[PDB]
C-alpha cells in the first residue's frame, strides 16, 4: 500500500522560474536597447570577471539611479569610528565591497523572482545562470516600460508644476540681470562725463595760476 | 564707473566757480571812471613835441596841452586867457613846482573864460 | 601573500577560544544547529562541526549561495571569489582534517569571518544611512529655508530624484503581483496618489515661496532705482546751474572788457 | 515715475560743456586784462600821484590832501553822480 508524491515542489521551482528565458539574440537586442552598450553576445557567452564587475555596475546604476562612487563613499564613514588608533592597515577594503555588491544583486533579484544569487554569478559567471538572471531582468524592464503609461497623468501634473518654478525662476534671473546692465550703461555715460569734468577744470587752472 | 564721489567734484565745482570769481573780479577802468566823474581827460597832443593834452568838460569847450617832460611850461588854451592868468600858471609850475596846484587853477581860469 | 596574524601562537589560541565561545553562544549557534559549543570543542574540533560553523557564517555573508554536497571542495574557490586577502597562506591539504595541528590556521579564518560580519553590519548601516541619506534627498533639500547650489534647477533635478524614487517603489511592487499572476495594483496606485499629493503640497511651497520672493525683488528694484535716479537728478540739477552761471560770467566778462577797451581807445571828443 | 530716458540726459550734459569755447574765452579774457592794464598804466600813475586814493573795499572814497585822515568821505551807494559827485570832488580839493 504505497502513497503518491507531490514532485511539484519543483513547479514552485518552475514558479521561481516563471519569468521567461530569452533566446540569446533577443535577450541581447533588448539589453542593448536599454542603453547597456557594454552587453554583447560574445562577452556574455564567455563571462569573465572584471568584465562582469564593470557590466553589473552599469546595470545597477540605471535601474536604481545611483552612483557606485557614492556607494564606495558611504562604505568609508568619515568620523566616529577608530580614529584614535589606526590598527595599522588598509585591509578589509574591497572584500567588504565585494560582499556588498553581492547583497545588492541578491535583494534586487529577490524582488523579481530570483532567490539564490551568489558570488559565482559575479566572479565565475556561467552561461546558463547568466542568461537566466538577465532574462528575469528584461522581463521586469518590459513590465516597467509597458506599464509606464499608468503614471503619465502624474508626469503631466509634475511637468505643469515644474513649469511654474522654472517660469518664475526665469523671470527672477531675467529681471535681476536686466537691472544690473541698465545701471552700469547709465553709469558709463556718467563715468565718461566725470572724467571729462576733472579734465576740463585742470586745463583751465593752467591759465589761472 | 563713477558714483557717490560727487561730493569730491562738488567741492571742485564750488571751489573753481569761486576761484573764477576772485580772478575775474571786475577791474574798474579807473580812467574811464576818472574822466566820467571830473569831465577831465588825458590824451596825447596834436603836436607830439608837446606830449600830453588835457580836455575839460563833456564837449571840446576847454583844453590845453603841456610838455610834461621835465620843467613843462607850455602856453596853449582853447578859451584864450590874458598874460596875467598865463603868468600865474607859469609860476606855479616854475616857482611852486606843484602839478596838483597847477591843475586845479588852470581849469578854473578856462571854464570861466 | 601570507597572513601576518600569529596563527601558530598557542597563547593567542587559548585567549580567543574563550572570547569566541561567548560570542557563539550569544548568537544561537548551539540552538540553530543541534551541535553544542564548548571551550573544549574550540580547543580541538571535529571536521563535522567546523563545516556547520563555516556554512553558518558564510550564509550571513552571502545568503543566496547554494552549497554543494561536499563543502570542502569549494571552500578554496569561495575564498578566491571572495578575494580573501590571505588565500595563499592556507594550504589545501589541511582542509581535509581541520581538527589536527593546523586547527589554528582555520580558527583564524573563521575569526576573520566574524570580524568581516561585524564590519558588514557597519557597512549595512552606512548603506541604510545612505538610504537615510536618500531619505534626506526627499526631505533635506526641502527643509533648507532657501538653498545654495549653482543650479536652482539642480534643486529641481533633486525634486525629480525625489519623484522618481516613488515610481521605482510603485513599479517594483506591481511587478511582484504580476509574477504571482495577479493583476490588481490598486494598493500600489493609491499609495502613489497619496505620496504625490504630498509632492503637490510641498512643490506648492516653492511656487508660493518663489512668487513672494519675486514680488519683493520687484518692489526693491523699483525703489532702489528711484533712489539712484534721485542721485542722478541731484548731479544734473546742480551741474547745469554751475555751467550757465559761468557762461554768464564768461559772457559778462567779455562784454565788460570789450566796452572798457573801446572807451580806453576812444580819444575823440565824443 | 521720473527719468523717461536718463541715458540721453547724461549725453546732453557732456555736449553742453564745450572745452574749446571756454579755452578760447580764457585766451581773450587774459588778453583783455593786459590791454586795460598796459594802456592805463601811464595815466594810472598820473592819477595816483594826484593824491586821489580810492577805497573800493568799503564803498567810500577817501581824501588825503590835508596831511590828515580827517577829510570827509563820499559813499558810492545810493547816489545820483549827475553833477553831484563832481561838486563834492571839486570842493574838497586844495
Amino acid at each position: 500500500i504505497p502513497s503518491p508524491v507531490r514532485e511539484k515542489l519543483n513547479r514552485l521551482s518552475r514558479n521561481q522560474d516563471v519569468f521567461p528565458i530569452l533566446d540569446l539574440q533577443e535577450l541581447v537586442i533588448c539589453l542593448q536597447s536599454c542603453d547597456f552598450a557594454l552587453a554583447t553576445q560574445e562577452n556574455i557567452s564567455r563571462p569573465t570577471s572584471d568584465y562582469m564587475v564593470t557590466l553589473y555596475k552599469q546595470i545597477i546604476e540605471n535601474f536604481m539611479g545611483i552612483s557606485v562612487e557614492s556607494l564606495l563613499n558611504s562604505s568609508n564613514q568619515e568620523t566616529g569610528d577608530g580614529h584614535l588608533q589606526e590598527e595599522n592597515e588598509n585591509i578589509y577594503l574591497d572584500t567588504l565591497n565585494v560582499l556588498v555588491l553581492n547583497k545588492i544583486c541578491f535583494k534586487f533579484f529577490e524582488n523579481i523572482g530570483v532567490q539564490d544569487f551568489n558570488m559565482t554569478d559575479l566572479y565565475k559567471p556561467e552561461a546558463q545562470r547568466t542568461q537566466r538572471l538577465l532574462s528575469a531582468v528584461v522581463n521586469y524592464a518590459r513590465f516597467r516600460e509597458e506599464r509606464m503609461f499608468d503614471c503619465n497623468s502624474f508626469i503631466l501634473q509634475m511637468e505643469s508644476l515644474l513649469g511654474q518654478i522654472n517660469k518664475l525662476n526665469d523671470e527672477i534671473k531675467q529681471l535681476q540681470k536686466d537691472f544690473e546692465v541698465e545701471v552700469k550703461e547709465i553709469e558709463a555715460a556718467y563715468s565718461l562725463l566725470s572724467g571729462h569734468i576733472n579734465k576740463y577744470m585742470n586745463e583751465m587752472l593752467e591759465y589761472m595760476q | 564707473a563713477s558714483i557717490d564721489a560727487f561730493s569730491d567734484l562738488e567741492r571742485r565745482m564750488d571751489g573753481f566757480q569761486k576761484d573764477v570769481a576772485q580772478v575775474l573780479a571786475r577791474q574798474q577802468n579807473h580812467v574811464a571812471l576818472y574822466e566820467r566823474l571830473l569831465q577831465l581827460r588825458v590824451l596825447p597832443g596834436a603836436s607830439d613835441v608837446h606830449d600830453v593834452r588835457f580836455v575839460f568838460g563833456d564837449d571840446s569847450r576847454c583844453w590845453i596841452e603841456v610838455a610834461m617832460h621835465g620843467d613843462h611850461v607850455i602856453g596853449n588854451s582853447h578859451p584864450a586867457l590874458d598874460p596875467k592868468s598865463r603868468a600865474t600858471l607859469e609860476h606855479v609850475l616854475t616857482v611852486q613846482g606843484d602839478l596838483a596846484a597847477f591843475l586845479v587853477v588852470a581849469r578854473d581860469m578856462l571854464l570861466a573864460s | 601573500a601570507r597572513d601576518p596574524r600569529p596563527l601558530r601562537d598557542k597563547n593567542f589560541q587559548s585567549a580567543i577560544q574563550e572570547e569566541i565561545y561567548d560570542y557563539l553562544k550569544k548568537n544561537k549557534f548551539d540552538i540553530e544547529t543541534n551541535h553544542p559549543i564548548s571551550i573544549k570543542f574550540l580547543k580541538q574540533p571535529t571536521q563535522k562541526g567546523f563545516i556547520i560553523i563555516f556554512k553558518w557564517l558564510y550564509l550571513r555573508l552571502d545568503p543566496g549561495y547554494g552549497f554543494t554536497k561536499s563543502i570542502e571542495n569549494e571552500i578554496y574557490q569561495i575564498l578566491k571569489n571572495l578575494r580573501y586577502p590571505f588565500l595563499e597562506s592556507i594550504n589545501k591539504s589541511q582542509i581535509s582534517a581541520v581538527g589536527g595541528s593546523n586547527w589554528h590556521k582555520f580558527l583564524g579564518m573563521l575569526h576573520w569571518m566574524v570580524r568581516t560580519n561585524i564590519k558588514l553590519d557597519m557597512c549595512l548601516n552606512k548603506v541604510d544611512r545612505s538610504l537615510i541619506n536618500q531619505n534626506t534627498q526627499e526631505i533635506t533639500i526641502l527643509s533648507q529655508p532657501l538653498k545654495t547650489l549653482d543650479e536652482q534647477d539642480q534643486r529641481q533635478e533633486r525634486y525629480e530624484l525625489m519623484v522618481e524614487k516613488l515610481l521605482i517603489d510603485y513599479f517594483t511592487e506591481s511587478y511582484k503581483s504580476f509574477l504571482k499572476l495577479e493583476d490588481n495594483y490598486e494598493p500600489s496606485m493609491q499609495e502613489l496618489k497619496l505620496g504625490f499629493e504630498k509632492f503637490v503640497h510641498i512643490i506648492n511651497t516653492d511656487v508660493t515661496s518663489t512668487e513672494l520672493k519675486l514680488e519683493e525683488l520687484k518692489v526693491d528694484l523699483n525703489r532702489k532705482r528711484y533712489k539712484l535716479h534721485q542721485q542722478v537728478i541731484h548731479v544734473i540739477d546742480i551741474t547745469s546751474k554751475f555751467k550757465i552761471n559761468i557762461q554768464s560770467s564768461l559772457e559778462n566778462s567779455e562784454n565788460e572788457l570789450g566796452n572798457v577797451i573801446e572807451e580806453l581807445r576812444n580819444l575823440e571828443f565824443e | 515715475n521720473l527719468l523717461d530716458n536718463p541715458v540721453e540726459f547724461l549725453k546732453e550734459v557732456r555736449e553742453s560743456f564745450d572745452i574749446q569755447q571756454d579755452v578760447d574765452a580764457m585766451k581773450r579774457i587774459r588778453h583783455d586784462l593786459d590791454v586795460i592794464k598796459e594802456e592805463s598804466e601811464a595815466r594810472l600813475k598820473l592819477y595816483r600821484s594826484l593824491g586821489v586814493i580810492l577805497d573800493l573795499e568799503n564803498d567810500q572814497v577817501l581824501i588825503n590832501r590835508k596831511n590828515d585822515g580827517n577829510i570827509d568821505i563820499l559813499p558810492l551807494d545810493n547816489n545820483l553822480s549827475d553833477f553831484y559827485k563832481t561838486k563834492y570832488i571839486w570842493e574838497r580839493l586844495g
